[PDB]
């Protein structure tokens, strides 16, 4: 097997574009409320199905952005695969826009030849496709190409009856078979070793189904085939949100107590595995203030199942513009967290349970807690300067194997940390104000020539010091300060006089100035 | 945590030697081997929390979970005997125990010393295995546990004994229904306190020896322990099979701030508490050792006071494309100290920084992407493609979704010339929509819904109102056709360039 690429990683939806497709499902749309108000309209079984089917990718898209592939494939006279594997054509915008050039069946169009049977035969030739993600696990193994090639089959249509529906599994049956023979002997294609075949059978409401419902069967060692029959219109929306469900391990988590009704999300189902068909998660009032850094155990992508209704998109934008909301389950229990990052909204699974490492050792009672004076203030100054910042195009400095930022800051915080006493009584130069022009850019890789001047002068400031005799920080006699100060200014400097040429002339214009070794 | 279950039955009253060699009783030997378990928790892995549980017919939490091993050692002393055995009664105590502190993600190790002898009967261990199939949900075996287990039977009585009677077997069939998570302790030779101690001796080995590693942030470093032990973790046994562990040199390789690295999914938290060494190695003969240590400046109390101070974590390299966070407590009104949390392996665990190790320093960065007042951050990266929540998305599924986009295009269309564009682009996303749908039924209702609008206009309307709703009503009629006109989807409904404003 193969852990990604089992049934989910392909999907293809299979929708028939015959005129018969055209018929109403006699399901009023009110659209106009408030004169004489305008005569209500219906929906085509093709809407109902470009909807329902639709709303699956979107719910999909969201909670897999990568890894979950979907071809959308129209049959008439013909198939018509509107995208492929690729994830850039994992697009909704582009997948309408490709929908609307197929346009609506044509009531009045000749429907011979016109059948779901071209894209179902469509269906398992891309099946046979390698996707991105798949050529990448070939070239990699080159344990030799183990790689699993699974998908899964969606198909609405309106079927005549069960025996007609009996032939479309047969015909996919026969064409899995005889395709994997061209497969097996194909340099780019893959064999299908699992196929999970889901007939829909949708009518308008009022007539009664001329297809009736039955569970998986096993048809081949390959192919499981499995129908259902489900009015068009709300029910066949609701057919194929569970569906999704199922088909992706997704969990339903209902939000209450949003003050500005109730919201439901979908997710991976590892969001409640913590916990223990719907989650009741109660919003809790932000504090002003409260923790900035949670515990969490797993941060799972969310996807709203109304995501137009005013309690949903009064949730979204709030998460988007920028705040937190912490969930309770009916003192109390916070178990969840919605945060936005960047744009994406995933749900925060927090612990609710004892810390092992609550009560932890005193900091005063450890190894160095009885030390007064560590220099807090100035290495926190530290890591402000060396906070990590994300590069996107491969830059250098020179030429040859390329550089790495992360090796970078590594790199630096070697520089950096060559001299740098923990403690304020270990340093004399790093308490003074005097020193900073030069301690802050000899540590650089390579001075600028402003840089060298600031480091003079730090030097030239120091001999009027000494000369003045001011006193200095140094945690005794005012001749035997200077010593300890020079001599802890020279430490610094000889620790990067490598560098550059330039450092070098700073040594030797420190050793030049700074009392009589 | 640990969960020491302790047999306390009749059959714990038999004597170690019949030869006489020593004079303890079964309930002797364990007594004397969990005082040397609890003496090496209380001075080498004081932070573990540790139970027990006593068994016979019944079973009781004689100390629930705690850190005072003096406590647990004086429930050692003097312990009273009673009767038959019921192990499997006493290991769902121990499930509820655990799950009741802890949750059922942390792992939990499960000391258990028995002499094997469980009898014949109701709540003997030979029945249990045998009716381990029935009862389903309402009774089910308590193994293998709930939680991530290790079960360990220390057996206070010799090879062979055990082996005369089949009882190793069925002590052997409770580690298989763990996943093989357990080892048993037996001792191929006389029972003994010599070869007891022996016996928790390798168990201390096995389970409860520290995790040391030297932390470190280019020349800064401080040798440290890492609580709890790190679970060796395997990704993909198929793909990646080699079970990780962290590098012994945690190596710091920069600092984000707190708000940018949000709340992390971390795979487990630990402490990370100085030690005091010596030149071979020895952690200072494990008051004068800690006083000393006590005013040697360390790593560990700078980097932490610091981190604190600034709202700040350290990024730390677990190991090639392994990375963690080094924190303070983040609660203010509890007790602080340096913690350790590990994220997923992989070069890219968080999406909103990106791969690892293209962070980089601000030095090699043309501006300071925090800015000068450090107000701003290059965080959160955000994601190629926007999400259906942070998009226009149409959805008409629901009535009450479609009856809302029509209202706000009759909102705008009574507030012209004012709302001319949000007009026009909430009628091109229904137009655009419903040809995508095939729903182009619904283009010629609302282009009647807009001629009507047009007519109701009242007498102090804007003169320009009455020309823009039938050129949008009249273009929508067009596109509901089908006919090549406005029916392209790239083609929109544009507004007509009236005169009206001043010339």
């Amino acid at each position: 097997f193969m852990k990604i690429f089992s049934e989910s990683h392909k999907t293809v939806f299979v929708v028939d574009h015959c005129p018969y497709m055209a018929e109403s499902c006699r399901q009023h749309v009110e659209f106009d409320m408030l004169i004489i108000p305008l005569a209500p309209i219906s929906k085509s079984l093709w809407t109902c199905s470009v909807e329902s089917s639709m709303e699956y990718c979107r719910i999909m898209y969201d909670i897999f952005p990568f890894k979950k592939l979907v071809n959308f494939i129209v049959s008439d006279s013909g198939a018509h695969v509107l995208n492929s594997w690729t994830q850039e054509d994992q697009n909704l915008q582009e997948l309408m826009a490709a929908l609307a050039a197929v346009g609506p069946p044509n009531p009045r169009a000749d429907p011979e030849c016109c059948s779901i049977l071209h894209g179902l035969v469509a269906a398992v030739e891309t099946l046979c496709k390698i996707t991105e993600y798949q050529h990448e696990a070939r070239t990699l193994l080159m344990n030799a190409e183990r790689v699993g090639n699974r998908g899964r089959i969606i198909c609405i249509t309106n079927a005549k009856s069960d025996s007609h529906v009996r032939m479309l599994e047969d015909c996919v049956q026969e064409t899995i078979h005889e395709h994997n023979k061209l497969a097996a002997n194909s340099d780019h294609l893959m064999q299908i070793q699992k196929c999970e075949l889901v007939l829909i059978h949708t009518y308008p409401v009022g007539e009664d189904s001329l297809v009736s419902d039955r569970s998986k069967k096993e048809l081949s060692p390959v192919l499981t085939s499995e129908v259902h029959s489900v009015r068009a219109g709300r029910h066949l929306a609701t057919k194929l949100n569970i569906l999704v469900q199922q088909h992706f391990d997704l969990a339903s988590t209902t939000i209450t107590n949003i003050p500005m009704y109730d919201v439901e999300l979908l997710h991976h189902k590892d969001a409640h595995v913590d916990f223990l068909e719907t989650i009741t998660l109660k919003w809790c009032t932000p504090r002003t203030n409260n923790i900035e850094l949670h515990y969490c155990t797993g941060a799972y992508r969310i996807s709203p199942v109304d995501v137009n209704s005013r309690p949903s998109s009064c949730l979204t934008n709030f998460l988007l513009n920028g705040r937190s909301v912490l969930l309770e389950q009916p003192s109390k229990v916070i178990s969840h967290m919605l945060s936005s990052h960047g744009g994406e909204i995933f749900l925060h699974v927090l612990s609710s349970s004892r810390s092992i490492l609550e009560d932890p050792p005193s900091i005063s009672e450890g190894c160095g807690g009885r030390v007064t004076d560590y220099r807090i203030t100035d290495f926190g100054e530290f890591m402000r300067e060396n906070r990590l910042t994300p590069f996107l195009d491969p830059r250098y400095k020179i030429d040859g194997s390329l550089e790495v930022p992360l090796e970078r800051a590594k790199d630096q915080l070697e520089k950096h940390t060559r001299y740098w006493p923990m403690i304020i009584s270990q340093t004399t130069i790093f308490n003074m104000q005097a020193v900073v022009p030069l301690a802050s850019v000899i540590v650089k890789e390579s001075l600028t020539e402003e840089d060298v001047l600031n480091c003079q002068k730090t030097i030239y400031n120091l001999v009027d010091m000494e000369r003045k005799n001011d006193p200095l920080p140094i945690s005794p006699k005012r001749d035997e300060q200077y010593r300890i100060m020079w001599n802890e200014l020279e430490t610094l400097v000889r620790a990067h006089i490598n560098n550059s040429e330039k450092h070098q002339r700073v040594l030797e214009c420190l050793m030049a100035c700074r009392s009589k070794p | 945590p640990t969960v020491v279950v302790m047999d306390v039955s009749l059959s714990m009253t038999r004597p170690v030697s019949i030869e006489g060699s020593e004079e303890y009783q079964r309930k002797h030997l364990a007594a004397h081997g969990l005082t040397m378990l609890f003496e090496h928790m209380a001075t080498n892995y004081k932070l573990e929390f540790t139970a027990l549980v006593v068994f016979s017919s019944l079973w009781e939490l004689m100390v629930p979970f705690t850190r005072d091993y003096n406590t647990l050692q004086e429930a050692l002393s003097n312990m009273d005997d009673y009767d038959k055995t019921c192990l499997e009664s006493a290991l769902v105590g121990v499930c509820n125990i655990v799950q009741q502190e802890w949750g059922g993600a942390i792992p939990c190790q499960v000391v258990l010393v028995t002499d094997g002898c469980l009898g014949i009967g109701r709540g003997s261990l030979r029945h249990s295995l045998a009716t381990q199939n029935q009862r389903s949900e309402s009774n089910r075996f308590p193994l293998p546990f709930p939680f991530p287990s290790k079960l360990y039977i220390m057996c206070m009585a010799n090879l062979e004994e055990l082996q005369s009677t089949d009882s190793l077997e069925c002590l052997e069939r409770l580690i298989d229904l763990n996943n093989g998570e357990g080892q048993i302790f037996t001792i191929d030779g006389p029972l003994c306190l010599k070869n007891v101690q022996s016996m928790f001796g390798k168990l201390i080995d096995l389970a409860y020896t520290p995790f040391h590693a030297v932390l470190k942030c280019g020349h800064l470093t401080a040798d440290v322990q890492v609580f709890p032990r790190p679970e060796p973790f395997v990704v993909d046994e198929e793909i990646d099979p080699i079970p990780k562990v962290i590098n012994t040199d945690l190596e710091i390789v920069g600092f984000i701030d707190i708000a940018d690295i949000s709340s992390p999914p971390v795979l487990s938290r630990h402490l990370v508490l100085p030690i005091a060494l010596n030149k071979e190695g020895d952690e200072v003969g494990t008051n004068s050792a800690n006083q000393i240590a006590g005013k040697i400046p360390n790593f560990c109390v700078l980097l932490h006071g610091s981190l604190k101070v600034e709202g700040m974590v350290a990024i730390v390299q677990l190991g090639p494309e392994w990375h963690g966070m080094l924190y303070s407590q983040a609660d203010s009104k509890k007790k602080s100290n340096l913690m350790m949390s590990l994220f997923e392996p992989g070069p890219e665990p968080l999406p909103w920084l990106g791969k690892m190790a293209q962070l980089g320093p601000i030095s090699d960065a043309k501006e300071n992407p925090y800015g000068e007042d450090d107000n701003k951050s290059p965080f959160p990266l955000q994601p190629k493609n926007k999400r259906s929540y942070a998009q226009n998305v149409t959805v008409w599924i629901k009535p009450s979704g479609l009856q809302t986009d029509v209202q706000k295009i009759l909102r705008n269309a009574r507030k012209l010339p004012e709302k001319t564009q949000t007009f026009y682009k909430e009628l091109n996303r229904l137009r655009k929509a419903a040809l995508a749908f095939g729903f182009l039924d619904l283009l010629k209702g609302v282009a009647d819904m807009l001629e009507r609008e047009c007519t109701l206009l009242p007498e102090t309307a804007h003169p320009d109102a009455a020309f823009q709703l039938t050129h949008a009503a009249q273009q929508l009629k067009l596109a509901s056709t089908g006919t090549s006109e406005y029916a392209a989807y790239d083609q929109n409904i544009t507004p007509l360039h009236t005169d009206f404003s001043g010339s």
